[PDB]
């Protein structure tokens, strides 16, 4: 087998607001054949609901599970700062047993926030070691949907670009950073290197150069 | 009182083998039978002597929920005056049975890759059992694979028996 498809993928809401997650199944399962889970980042997950409509040992009443057949629901009526996590539905009906894809309950009560963008060229130490990596930092922004583009002179670099994914902060804005690994040859044979960013409209740019 | 623990029986975390069937007693509790007969999670629900809808009216001294695990096609054996390996050497209902037989497919619960053999039945016996008899002294394993046909897949079954004693009634409906 059975395939599970939750919906939506993400849910941007505030402390106080209500959050509802659906879980769709490919084949039928009875009421008493389903469980829901929460996972905070960098931790072993936590049981919430079992038997589709039975709370776990000491779960608050704001958490409420329900549904039938192939369409199931999980509602958190009064979201708290602790209700941020990834949420997984999981079916126990037939063999095989399967898990849903996982839905991120994201904390919005924050407006559109443009990122702080800062740039760092290679360390002379690294250049001596026959490698040249550029670091472009983007932090304290919302939402976590973003893009970055590198420039060798006025021309975009394509490969050697690896970026850290939306690493969420304690103030619940995000942070991401891009790495560009090149040779010392290529780093020295171009007059200046740039980093372009587009976040919810505005296209900002920063620059460095071998002096 | 509370509800009669029908839940505990009708769905226990796996059941016992047919030859050494389970004999669980239910007493001193309010018994809504509608919770049962209204459910469509059964592929078998037959009654004898009394209608299952009328039981909410009626009182009994005790109620016995005999339960077990058998093959597929043999679900119809679980009846009065029947014939076959199960009705002869394992579990036999009387000719004048006053109760209900309920069963369902459990291929998802009681079948394994390469087969689940831990479920057994008595194959050879020199004579046939009396109504509600269990021998425990030769035997044969079922061997449930999920790749089987409907007739060869495992079916958990429960049988209700209503006792009519000249003694205080403790199991009544709403």
């Amino acid at each position: 087998e059975i395939v599970l498809t939750q919906s939506p993928g993400t849910l941007s809401l505030s402390p106080g607001e209500r959050a509802t997650l659906s879980c769709r199944a490919s084949q039928s399962v009875g009421n008493i054949y389903l469980a829901w889970y929460q996972q905070k980042p960098g931790q072993a997950p936590r049981l919430l609901i079992y038997g589709a409509s039975t709370r776990a040992t000491g779960i608050p009443d704001r958490f409420s599970g329900s549904g039938s057949g192939t369409d199931f629901t999980l509602t958190i009526s009064r979201l708290e700062p602790e209700d941020f996590a990834v949420y997984y539905c999981q079916q126990y009906g037939d063999s095989l047993w399967t898990f849903g894809q996982g839905t991120k309950v994201e904390i919005k009560g924050q407006p559109k926030a443009n990122p702080t963008v800062t740039l760092f060229p290679p360390s002379s130490e690294e250049l001596q070691a026959n490698k040249a990596t550029l670091v472009c930092l983007i932090d304290n922004f919302y939402p976590g949907a973003v893009t970055v583009a590198w420039k060798a002179d006025g021309s975009p670099v394509k490969a050697g670009v690896e970026t850290t994914k939306p690493s969420k902060q304690s103030n619940n804005k995000y942070a991401a950073s891009s790495y560009l690994s090149l040779t010392p040859e290529q780093w020295k044979s171009h007059r200046s290197y740039s980093c372009q960013v587009t976040h919810e409209g505005s296209t900002v740019e920063k620059t460095v150069a071998p002096t | 009182t509370n509800l009669c623990p029908f839940g505990e029986v009708f769905n226990a975390t796996r059941f016992a083998s047919v030859y050494a069937w389970n004999r669980k007693r239910i007493s001193n509790c309010v018994a809504d039978y509608s919770v049962l007969y209204n459910s469509a999670s059964f592929s078998t629900f037959k009654c004898y002597g009394v209608s299952p809808t009328k039981l909410n009216d009626l009182c009994f001294t005790n109620v016995y929920a005999d339960s077990f695990v058998i093959r597929g096609d043999e679900v119809r054996q679980i009846a009065p005056g029947q014939t076959g390996k199960i009705a002869d050497y394992n579990y036999k209902l009387p000719d004048d049975f006053t109760g209900c037989v309920i069963a369902w497919n459990s291929n998802n619960l009681d079948s394994k890759v390469g087969g689940n053999y831990n479920y057994l039945y008595r194959l050879f016996r020199k004579s046939n059992l009396k109504p509600f008899e269990r021998d425990i002294s030769p035997l044969q394993s079922y061997g449930f694979q999920p790749t089987n046909g409907v007739g060869y897949q495992p079916y958990r079954v429960v049988v209700l028996s209503f006792e009519l004693l000249h003694a205080p009634a403790t199991v009544c409906g709403p």
